[PDB]
């Protein structure tokens, strides 16, 4: 499952993972290929928030979809 | 299960919180403890002891010393205005005074 | 607006038959005429440090006027106690 | 072995580090320094538990370590304490 | 009165500063003081529009018999400068202000300097200076005499071995001469 | 427009400077685009504009009997529009002070705005009833349909650019409308506290991107972004940015506005009249201002291009900037006034070295 | 045999071998007390490091000059610039030959036989450029305004690196 990560400045990214993966391993994948911090990982399902403690397989999306991505501070 | 923050740090500060929150507790000072007052008392702690310790190393600076014997601590406190005034009644130990004679015990010259 | 509080005077309030009778209380024979300026000056200092801890306690309670327990409190903290009005 | 005991030398080493590089300190100096910290917290902490007995409240907040702090230190210092206080319990709620 | 030929317009050199409100009244060891100096020479002292010879240093807090009073501090030259930048000072038409400390060097006044430049001369001082090492650097530290009160305008003794230009300062019981 | 070899390390207001000891009784501020004016009400219905530049009071207009407590400026500066209790959609000019429209419609307002760009289009809050949006010649008048019903408290308004319609209840639930077609394209309720509700004071925006602020009444001042709105769409779930409270005194808000750049944010209290200024970014305080120590603080203004911050007590406008220094070398740059010993000896083109314009530019161009 | 106790910069790192010095903040115009009259004598300036901004006049000076004034004043001293071959001497700006690199073997050679003088610009052996003519009276010192710092040896044994070709002198280890 390709997944492609299109942020509000048109930096897309894509990501060829499971769709049985944890929140863990897309931190992982985008912190090793852009070094992104990964306290601004959040995603966005239909207005609703995806929330970064579950699997990938929780919310059913249709395969080699594109989400977004919006930075963010949590930690400061 | 968490990252074990520590309250200093999680603050920003350097005096610890945990020491503080425990000797509020066990004072017998009230029935119960704030979570804003161990903080904020940290705070205050730090500032006075910044305060003084500056004017200390600028003191033994100025003599030519490389550490902080007490003798730059009374001369950095009585020389201060409101650090004196907090210190009012306080005897350093080995302190000594400030040096002052007063303005008619040395001797003039008129003639010549 | 609507508060007419243009006070310019109340030092000299304090007038000069009433320094010459507190000194004839405290048993004072002959006063000299700058002493009447100092007693102005020091009086002064003094109930400004006393009303600095007053309104502190007023404020604190979160209230508009000062009782006088906080008067006593704060007169305790200066180490003047009084007795007498708790 | 002995018994473990209370100090605050190693804070005091931190912060004298902070504010200057390269000046120790001795250890009369120290217990000098433990001596004062251990007198401040005695007075701001009997005021702010006087303060609680007077207004028939049962809790340190910190509200009554500011109310404190403003009575026991003189002018300018407590308009820098105050300040102080504020920014480290702000920076640590967030 | 623009059709009046007014010609009080150029006849001295490009420099001001005069008409200032020139009235304000009618009337430890070496490195912590130093510091001190450095502090308090801003609020201690003052250049305004002397009566004596254009302007002059004033005097506003009460010093002491014995204080420090200002550093004369400005850029740092030697022995070989002096000629060569007498002659540039002269061709653009620039009073120089030059101050020997020793055997060694000269600090100047001229380009880079401080408030400090302006104190007038006359033959009964109240000021004077020694030198004192801030750590090998020496330097140019303004002493007392006597109890200078408010409003006076400052003075001081130039040593100088009586060897041209005239006394355009007028002291009192001076030898009308620098020299 | 002003001096462009002055920033000799610009600061971040700290002082007091002095004030408008001119007409008291002011109840509301506001600056113009730019930040050359500053519109302030009377409390017996009148304007007071005050000149920054020369320092000096511009204009003084008598509007109405009712006191005036809503003002707002044109994209031009030459349109006040204002409502009161006295129920009238006015607007006014500034070179002549003129009653333009008069249209005394009940449940009396709360706020006007401009649509940022085109004037004809702007906001009426309502006492009661769901916001309304009108036009200038007509009364072509446009209620949003609120679902409550409930509260008879919503506040909305337009952002930055006018692209849509930011609405919000006193329940705390937001419905994102289109700017003129009124299309439900984004709603989210705030997730205040663990699970229970608050309402929602006022909400304001930027001069510099779509980061902007809620102004709840749990004391929590909370920061979005608008363009996570617009990625959410429909049944959005935002948290925000930054987050904001003074739990040590534990204060609600009164007013609240931007920096000019998008960077700082002051809010002012409700109890102690002493302002606050944040860093949107790294997110902590930088500044406690204070005032006159028992007054009771109405609203607070901010200046875009430079640091000045209007504050309004007892009628009194205060102004904030720096009271800079100056110094030497302005006079003659020829000499700077330096402090210690300067060594100059870096050239080496000393001791008698001697060695061996075509640009036309307009003069009343803009 | 060392470098100059009397006849130095006091503020210069002439440090325990006196031989190697650090260039100071200035025209720092170092001399030495073992130069020459009149006869055949040369000596190697062993420059070794030359950081920018580091420049160095290279002549022969008379002993009534300053320390710290540069080189090529007037009658006493002859001076010249490292860029561009530019030399100053009696406040005269002339772009006359080519530089030099950054420490090379350098020293010059001058001859009074018994009025009339050799002064050429000798960078390892080789012909420079004739600087001046007919020299006046006076003893001879090597002055060098060592500009900043730079690191600079002066040498004194007969293992002369380049020693000029053909051309005559006694030893400068026959002196001190
Ligand atoms: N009383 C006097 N009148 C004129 N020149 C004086 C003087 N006393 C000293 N001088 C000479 O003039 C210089 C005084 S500095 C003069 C003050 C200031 N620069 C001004 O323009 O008003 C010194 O170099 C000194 O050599
Ligand atoms: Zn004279």
């Amino acid at each position: 499952m390709q997944i492609f990560v299109k942020t509000l400045t048109g930096k897309t990214i894509t990501l060829e993972v499971e769709p049985s993966d944890t929140i863990e391993n897309v931190k992982a994948k985008i912190q090793d290929k852009e070094g992104i911090p990964p306290d601004q990982q959040r995603l966005i399902f239909a207005g609703k928030q995806l929330e970064d403690g579950r699997t990938l397989s929780d919310y059913n999306i249709q395969k080699e979809s594109t989400l977004h991505l919006v930075l963010r501070l949590r930690g400061c | 299960r968490a990252k074990a923050k520590t309250r200093s740090s999680r603050a920003g500060l350097q005096f610890p919180v945990g020491r503080v929150h425990r000797l509020l507790r066990k004072g017998n000072y009230a029935e119960r403890v704030g979570a804003g007052a161990p903080v904020y008392l940290a705070a205050v702690l730090e500032y006075l002891t910044a305060e003084i310790l500056e004017l200390a190393g600028n003191a033994a600076r100025d003599n030519k010393k490389t550490r902080i014997i007490p003798r730059h601590l009374q001369l950095a406190v009585r020389n201060d205005e409101e650090l004196n005034k907090l210190l009012g009644r306080v005897t350093i130990a080995q302190g000594g005074v400030l040096p002052n004679i007063q303005s008619v015990l040395l001797p003039k010259k008129t003639e010549s | 607006k609507r508060h007419r509080k243009v006070l310019r005077d109340n030092i000299q309030g304090i007038t000069k038959p009433a320094i010459r009778r507190l000194a004839r209380r405290g048993g004072v024979k002959r006063i000299s005429g700058l002493i009447y300026e100092e007693t102005r000056g020091v009086l002064k200092v003094f109930l400004e440090n006393v009303i600095r801890d007053a309104v502190t306690y007023t404020e604190h309670a979160k209230r508009k006027t000062v009782t006088a327990m906080d008067v006593v409190y704060a007169l305790k903290r200066q180490g003047r106690t009084l007795y007498g009005f708790g | 072995r002995k018994t473990r005991k209370e100090s605050y030398a190693i804070y005091v080493y931190k912060v004298l580090k902070q504010v200057h590089p390269d000046t120790g300190i001795s250890s009369k100096a120290m217990s000098i320094m433990n001596s004062f910290v251990n007198d401040v917290f005695e007075r701001i902490a009997g005021e702010a538990s006087r303060l609680a007995h007077y207004n028939k409240r049962s809790t340190i907040t910190s509200r009554e370590i500011q109310t404190a702090v403003r009575l026991l230190l003189p002018g300018e210092l407590a308009k820098h304490a105050v300040s102080e206080g504020t920014k480290a319990v702000t920076c640590y709620t967030s | 009165a623009r059709a009046e030929v007014h010609l009080r317009k150029s006849a001295f050199d490009m420099f001001n500063f005069l008409a200032s409100k020139h009235r304000q009244p009618p009337e430890l060891p070496m490195p912590m003081r130093f510091r001190h100096l450095k502090k308090t020479s801003k609020e201690a002292v003052g250049v305004y529009r002397s009566p004596i010879h254009g302007r002059g240093l004033f005097c506003k807090r009460n010093i002491d018999a014995g204080e420090m009073v200002i550093e004369y501090a400005g850029n740092v030259i030697r022995s070989i400068q002096t000629d060569k930048r007498e002659k540039y000072y002269d061709s653009k038409g620039i009073g120089c202000y030059m101050f020997r400390i020793d055997d060694s060097e000269v600090v100047d006044a001229t380009m880079h300097g401080n408030a400090a430049r302006f104190i007038n001369h006359s033959c009964e001082p109240n000021c004077y200076s020694r030198v004192i090492n801030i750590d090998g650097q020496k330097h140019i530290v303004i002493f007392a005499m006597r109890k200078i009160y408010r409003g006076e305008e400052l003075t001081y003794d130039y040593k100088f071995p009586i060897e041209k230009l005239p006394c355009n300062c007028g002291a009192k019981k001076c030898r009308k001469f620098l020299n | 427009n002003l001096e462009l070899l002055e920033s000799f390390g610009q600061n971040y207001p700290e002082e007091a400077d002095g004030t408008l000891d001119c007409i008291s009784m002011a109840l509301t501020c506001t600056f113009n685009r730019w930040g050359t004016l500053l519109a302030v009400g009377c409390n017996d219905g009148r304007i007071v504009i005050w000149d920054f530049l020369t320092r000096g009071i511009a204009k003084i207009i008598s509007a109405h009997i009712h006191p005036v407590c809503s003002l707002c400026w044109s994209r031009d500066g030459h349109k006040l529009v204002s409502a009161s209790t006295d129920n009238i959609v006015s607007q006014w000019d500034v070179l002549s002070g003129d009653c333009d429209q008069r249209f005394r419609f009940p449940s009396p307002i709360l706020k006007v705005q401009y649509h940022p760009r085109d004037q004809n289009k702007v906001l009426v809050c309502p006492m009661k009833s769901a916001p309304v949006m009108l036009t200038l010649s007509d009364s072509k008048h446009v209620v949003l349909p609120v679902d409550d019903d409930s509260d008879l408290n919503v506040v909305a308004s337009f952002d930055r650019r006018g692209e849509y319609i930011y609405t919000g209840n006193a329940k705390g639930k937001i419905l994102v409308l289109k700017t003129d077609s009124q299309d439900l394209v984004a709603s989210f309720r705030v997730t205040t506290g663990t699970s229970n509700t608050t309402a929602i004071k006022s909400i304001e925006f930027a001069r510099k991107g779509s980061c902007f602020l809620i102004n709840t009444a749990d004391r929590i001042i909370r920061v979005y972004d608008g363009r996570e709105i617009l990625t959410c769409g429909r049944d959005g779930e935002p948290e925000p940015m930054q987050k904001l409270q003074d739990l040590v005194n534990r204060t609600p808000w009164k007013k609240c506005c931007f920096s000019g750049d998008g960077e700082y944010i002051v809010a002012g209290s409700a109890r102690q009249h002493a302002l606050y200024i944040w860093e949107k970014s790294i997110g902590n305080l930088v500044k406690i201002l204070h005032g006159t120590r028992g007054e009771l603080l109405l609203d607070v203004a901010w200046h875009p291009v430079r640091p000045i911050i209007a504050s309004i007590s007892s009628g009194v406008v205060s102004i904030w900037a720096q009271n800079q220094v100056e110094n030497w070398s302005a006079f003659a740059p020829d000499f700077k006034e330096l402090d210690e010993n300067v060594e100059y000896e870096e050239r080496e083109s000393e001791f008698d070295i001697e060695d061996e314009e075509d640009e036309e530019v307009d003069v009343t161009s803009v | 045999v060392l470098l100059a106790l009397h006849d130095r910069a006091p503020q210069l790192k002439i440090s325990d071998d006196r031989l190697t010095v650090v260039g100071e903040k200035g025209y720092s115009m170092v001399r030495a007390s073992h130069g020459v009259r009149k006869g055949a004598w040369y000596f190697e300036i062993t420059v070794d490091e030359m950081p920018p901004d580091t420049a160095a006049r290279l002549g022969w000076s008379q002993p009534l000059g300053n320390l710290q004034a540069p080189l090529g004043y007037d009658k006493f001293s002859y001076s010249w610039r490292s860029k561009k071959g530019t030399k100053f001497h009696q406040s005269i700006g002339k772009h006359y030959s080519s530089g030099y690199g950054q420490g090379d073997v350098l020293g010059f050679y001058i001859n009074l036989p018994e009025p009339h003088s050799e002064i050429i610009f000798y960078k390892n052996g080789v012909n420079q450029g004739v600087a001046y003519k007919d020299i006046f009276e006076g003893v001879y010192f090597p002055a060098i305004s060592l500009y900043k710092s730079c690191t600079v040896s002066i040498n004194f044994g007969p293992c002369f690196k380049y020693p000029p070709k053909d051309l005559t002198y006694r030893p400068m280890s026959d002196m001190g």
